[PDB]
């Protein structure tokens, strides 16, 4: 991610040249369920957190 | 003060104040242009 | 044939193509020297400046060797005159540095 | 040369500046030595 | 056993072969430097230091440096030369230039300027030195 | 990187025999026949072409 | 901008900067051997 | 203090780390330079609260992949503000979030308040309050944001091609120069210029997609677009390739 | 050329040493410094 | 022989435990305060990165 925040695929040569760390963004799907003792459950899924 | 964009090899003049970003390609790797000074090599 | 005089060498020499490798150990990377170079201000002892002039450690083995040699004058020079020559004024009555 | 009462610190000796010097680093910043740092606390607690 | 100079694992080499490129090699040393504004009181920047700008400067000439504070490729360098002119603001400004060692003598092969992982202006200077068998 | 201009051992010019040598190999000559055809009598000169590795052809694959 | 007397960096303890001399020794950074300061303890302390 | 030549600039020499009389050669000082030191060639509550602020800044900054130079700059802004204490009553999370916005502005890579709000628990409102207070507390100011500062991020986040991003940049700048969007927020103009440029290209994006990434309501985009739409042929670059002609762009 | 030995000036080497002094560091063999009777050190490369 | 896989899997297991530990602490503080918590804010991407 450049200073301006634009993501760009990092080539290994750029990583060696610019002293970057050649890393892959890791995402996980998370499902949040909440119960408020009111015989009801709310289930929400945070995709690719 | 000319720098050569490492990607598109396009020479661009950059001052002390402006960023390194390539004028056309936006690439951020710039190589200084070869010196105009005369360097002599004895062919030994 | 001997290159200097051209006379044949009495023994025949074994000669042929052999693969050789040049190792990364160049002499220019290992040559270093030190003569009254920079010193650490706290320790007042040799240290590298803008070269490899850090000096050689005159360790226990060199001291013990010079002791066996009996070169007490050289032993003193290496371990004192050549590293951190210093002098102080001391009180004869209280033995403390004055 | 040695006395039992001298084993009690009634006055503290402060080492010379050369034993605990303040080096100049990254400009004019006087980087004080570890002893000077503790000497600052000693005098603060002493005054307190 | 030609004249004894090869004794005890030593080797004698053909000077004319070495002169023809036998085992000749090139040694490349890459010097990296960055300008970082960590701490608002300190601001290091690449620029050729000048007498009126620095309260104290050594007699080593900075004439090899360009207006951007970096030496250009194709310039010969030695331990007496400065490859990078960096200066930091004092709370006059101090000079924190990057010198080569007295043993380091070569030619600047390449000088690239970029923004490193930290986003700070960064550069690498590769110095080329030809190692002839000796 | 590239074919030596002179044979290290004896100085015979070999820097002009590389494309000739490769041309002969394409013409199905064996390495021994090709070196003979080029006039590389000494094993020191033969060692130059027979053992050369033309990496410059590989370095030219990267854009300037 | 200058060292203070009776402070941790009291100029009598030694040379303050390489381009100076302590008033007690009148000698340079290397010539001056350094001198000890002292802190009178408001209460005696056991020497560890 | 030259013994020989007073009022002489003694020359510092690295060969031995000493100073020499510049007009005699007499060596003054034994080896006082320490050339290697010159050129290489349990916690206070105030510090603890600052440490927590730093951990908060690095956390918020990492969520948006802000570079470390911006974090250092932010930490220096926070130290000055925290030491100035005119915001001593404000929560450190608000000060840090406001400091992060200022650092991005000072660095020329502005993040909208909604973006900084999205990574911090503090609302835009409280961030806005601490922001203005900090500028006064620091007695400084930040350059006014421009439509071109967001094009790179929004277009990249929208996966828009380079020419679309350039067209959007030209469209937004020209719309501001032509004053077609008076008083509109630059984000709204940027989003509208991106919408126009996107719709003119093969890579078509909806107002919701652009709205979600730019942080602008589709209504605000629609209004801002409606103001610039009549001048669309003048706003696009002369050297642009239209997949959908400017005269046929969506009218609403 | 880098390492040195301090030769005491005697009427027997005064002339030989005078030669090495004028040669200095630029020409090998030469001399790096002169130590006067006062104990002061003079670098010949600064004022040859 | 513990190669790059078994070695990195051992770290990621420890770094993930810390991530979940950190999410519990953050979410629990907000739940105790009686307010919902934003899952996207609880996660400290610095732990794994
Ligand atoms: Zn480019
Ligand atoms: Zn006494
Ligand atoms: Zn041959
Ligand atoms: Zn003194
Ligand atoms: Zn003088």
């Amino acid at each position: 991610w450049e200073r301006d925040g634009a993501p760009s695929p990092m080539m290994p040569n750029e990583a060696r040249l610019r002293n970057l760390t050649y890393s892959a963004p890791l995402y996980v799907d998370i499902t949040k369920t909440v119960i408020k003792e009111g015989e009801e459950q709310l289930q929400t899924q945070h995709q690719k957190t | 003060m000319i720098y050569i964009c490492g990607e598109c090899h396009t020479e661009n003049e950059i001052k002390s104040r402006d960023p390194i970003r390539c004028r056309e390609c936006g690439y951020r790797i710039m190589y200084k242009k070869r010196t105009k000074r005369l360097v002599v090599f004895d062919a030994r | 044939y001997n290159g200097f005089t051209g006379r044949k060498i009495t023994s025949q020499i074994f000669i042929g193509p052999t693969y050789y490798q040049r190792l990364k150990h160049m002499v220019d990377d290992k040559i270093h020297s030190r003569a009254r170079g920079p010193i650490q201000i706290l320790n007042r002892q040799p240290m590298e400046g803008r070269s490899r002039d850090g000096g050689l450690r005159f360790g226990e083995m060199e001291r013990d060797c010079q002791i066996a040699h009996g070169a007490a004058q050289f032993l003193r020079e290496r371990l004192f005159e050549a590293s951190d020559p210093y002098q102080v004024h001391v009180c004869n009555l209280c033995g403390i540095m004055a | 040369y040695a006395r039992p009462e001298w084993m009690i610190v009634t006055v503290l000796p402060v080492p010379p500046l050369s034993v605990r010097p303040a080096v100049v680093m990254q400009g004019s910043a006087r980087n004080q030595d570890d002893l000077t740092h503790k000497l600052a606390d000693i005098v603060k607690i002493n005054n307190q | 056993s030609y004249t004894g100079y090869n004794q005890e694992d030593s080797v004698i080499m053909n000077r004319s072969a070495v002169d023809r490129g036998f085992f000749r090699s090139v040694f490349y040393r890459s010097y990296k430097e960055q300008e970082s504004k960590k701490g608002f009181d300190q601001e290091e920047v690449f620029e050729k230091p000048t007498r009126e700008t620095c309260q104290g400067m050594r007699h080593a000439i900075y004439d090899k440096l360009d207006d951007d504070g970096l030496i250009a490729p194709g310039v010969r360098v030695s331990g007496d030369d400065v490859i990078i002119g960096k200066t930091v603001t004092l709370p006059t400004k101090r000079d924190c230039s990057t010198f080569l060692r007295t043993s380091e003598t070569g030619i600047v092969d390449q000088v690239m300027v970029t923004l490193n992982q930290e986003g700070y202006k960064f550069c690498k200077i590769r110095v080329r030195s030809v190692r002839i068998p000796q | 990187m590239i074919i030596p201009v002179r044979c290290f051992t004896c100085g015979k010019i070999v820097g002009n025999k590389w494309e000739a040598y490769l041309g002969l190999l394409q013409a199905e000559y064996t390495e021994g026949d090709a070196l003979d055809a080029l006039g590389l009598k000494r094993y020191c000169c033969r060692r130059m072409l027979l053992a050369h590795v033309d990496l410059i052809e590989k370095l030219l694959n990267y854009a300037p | 901008g200058r060292p203070k007397l009776g402070g941790l960096m009291d100029p009598r303890q030694g040379v303050i900067e390489r381009t100076g001399r302590c008033q007690t020794c009148a000698g340079n950074m290397t010539e001056c051997p350094g001198h000890f300061g002292h802190i009178e303890l408001a209460k005696p302390v056991f020497h560890v | 203090t030259c013994p020989n030549h007073p009022d002489a600039i003694l020359v510092e020499d690295y060969r031995a780390g000493d100073m020499i009389c510049p007009e005699c050669g007499l060596v003054v000082g034994d080896r006082v330079i320490d050339v290697g030191s010159e050129w290489r060639t349990t916690m206070s509550s105030s510090d603890r609260a600052m440490m927590n602020a730093f951990k908060e800044i690095t956390t918020m900054a990492d969520r948006i992949n802000l570079p470390r130079n911006i974090v250092d700059r932010t930490n220096n802004l926070f130290k000055q503000v925290y030491e100035q204490k005119s915001l001593k009553g404000r929560a450190n999370d608000a000060i840090a979030s406001a400091c992060l916005y200022i650092a991005c502005r000072q660095e020329g890579v502005p993040r909208t308040f909604k973006e900084i709000c999205a990574v911090s628990r503090i609302s835009k409102k409280e961030i806005g309050r601490c922001f203005k207070l900090i500028l006064k507390a620091l007695e400084t100011s930040v350059d006014l944001i421009t439509t071109g500062d967001f094009m790179s991020r929004f277009c990249s986040n929208l996966c828009l091609p380079k020419q679309v991003q350039m067209a959007a940049t030209h469209i937004a700048r020209k719309a501001v120069e032509l004053d077609l969007v008076p008083g509109r927020s630059p984000i709204s103009v940027a989003a509208a210029a991106i919408y126009m440029a996107s719709q003119a290209s093969a890579e078509k994006r909806t107002q919701k997609e652009i709205g979600d990434i730019a942080g602008v309501a589709d209504v605000t985009i629609r209004q801002s677009y409606r103001l610039i739409y009549p001048r669309a042929p003048d706003l696009f670059p002369t050297d642009f390739k239209f997949d959908t002609p400017v005269d046929k762009l969506p009218q609403l | 050329a880098n390492m040195t030995f301090a030769e005491i000036v005697t009427p027997f080497n005064i002339d030989r040493l005078q030669e090495l002094v004028r040669r200095g560091n630029s020409q090998y063999p030469g001399a790096k410094y002169i130590i006067r009777d006062n104990g002061d050190r003079i670098d010949l490369r600064f004022h040859p | 022989l513990d190669l790059a896989g078994p070695l990195l899997a051992f770290l990621f297991r420890g770094m993930f435990k810390n991530l979940l530990k950190e999410v519990r602490i953050y979410a629990q503080k907000f739940i105790d305060r009686g307010k919902d918590f934003n899952l996207e804010l609880a996660i400290k991407t610095r732990i794994i990165s």
